[PDB]
């Protein structure tokens, strides 16, 4: 029952950190238990909330991009190549560990940086030293999407409708709606 | 023809806006065909979204009231991706972004990107078995967060 719930777990994490809200996606038997690419959920986002980094060839230029980030902000963060396989994860600063964390699922997450803003062994994993970075097809890049209230809601609705219906219906739902789908139960929590 | 052309804007998932020369007479498939030349994507993988809805290939821009300087959204048909991990005998873990349909060759290519090790020198092992270059990840039931092992040759 929900093997491929990475999208829900990431979205719940962002909602906890930003909205002070736990989300429960109330599904029935017969859903699409598949990996969900969140990309289309962010098509309506303002341009200032989507940014492409091209710094992952070298440790120091990535550390620098990371050190620019505001430590109270949360991002949906896509790694991979422009034409190809992309992976979404949540990027947040966990004050308890004093570093940026990448959270893809309950079973796949790592600390990106140490207390002094330098990459950990796992953070060095993000680097792709022997291929080119940029905006052209086949280049490596990072895409940062602000996990604003609006982007969290779009991601939540997109996943919910994708799983219960299909991708086309989810795109159309996200175009018409800006509030959490009624079947996504929220419960307030402290932040 | 003598009416000239007009400019519309195709916005993408990265934030970029791409510009096309079109006429109101044009179909949606024509527009995808133009997008093919300008950024390198076949029509079949692309969806054009405007005023909420996905646009059908046989209708015209004018039918959709797609006017001078309007903005379409280009969104790609969704591919399955996952992360996998490659352990080396040094104990380092390499994290790859892959698809289930990726060949073992494609995977060694992604390993090269990270490590600079040419595919020729790589042997990959999953569940105690050597992986063959022409098979796919799904052939070996390699799934999300699976851990492979890299040995040099
Ligand atoms: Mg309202
Ligand atoms: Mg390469």
């Amino acid at each position: 029952f929900l093997n491929q719930n990475c999208a829900e777990m990431m979205i719940k994490k962002a909602a906890q950190l930003i909205l002070g809200s736990d989300l429960d996606f109330e599904y029935t038997r017969g859903i699409q238990d598949i990996q969900v690419d969140l990309g289309p959920a962010f098509m309506f986002s303002p341009d200032e909330e989507k940014t492409l980094w091209v710094s992952g060839k070298n440790q120091e230029t990535l550390e620098k991009d990371l050190a620019t980030l505001n430590k109270s902000s949360v991002y949906f963060f896509r790694t991979g190549t422009q034409g190809g396989a992309g992976h979404w994860q949540v990027l947040y600063y966990e004050a308890a560990k004093s570093g940026w964390v990448s959270y893809s699922s309950q079973s796949n997450h790592f600390q990106v940086t140490d207390s002094n803003g330098k990459l950990t062994a796992s953070g060095k994993g993000l680097l792709v030293p022997h291929a080119n970075w940029g905006k052209e097809n086949g280049n490596y890049a990072f895409l940062l999407v602000n996990a604003s209230a609006e982007n969290i809601i779009h991601a939540a609705n997109f996943v919910y409708i994708l799983r219960t219906q299909n991708e086309v219906a989810a795109i159309e739902y996200c175009a018409l709606n800006h509030e959490f789908h009624p079947e996504i139960k929220r419960t307030a929590r402290a932040k | 023809g003598p009416l000239g052309s007009m400019q519309i804007f195709v916005k993408t998932l990265t934030g970029k806006t791409i510009t096309l020369e079109v006429e109101p007479s044009d179909t949606i498939e024509n527009v995808k065909a133009k997008i093919q030349d300008k950024e390198g994507i076949p029509p079949d993988q692309q969806r054009l979204i405007f005023a909420g809805k996905q646009l059908e290939d046989g209708r015209t821009l004018s039918d959709y009231n797609i006017q001078k300087e309007s903005t379409l959204h280009l969104v790609l048909r969704l591919r399955s991706s996952m992360q996998i991990f490659v352990k080396t005998l040094t104990g380092k873990t390499i994290t790859l972004e892959v698809e289930p349909s990726d060949t073992i060759e494609n995977v060694k290519a992604k390993i090269q990107d990270k490590e600079g090790i040419p595919p020729d020198q790589q042997r990959l092992i999953f569940a105690g078995k050597q992986l063959e270059d022409g098979r796919t990840l799904s052939d070996y039931n390699i799934q999300k967060e699976s851990t492979l092992h890299l040995v040099l040759r």
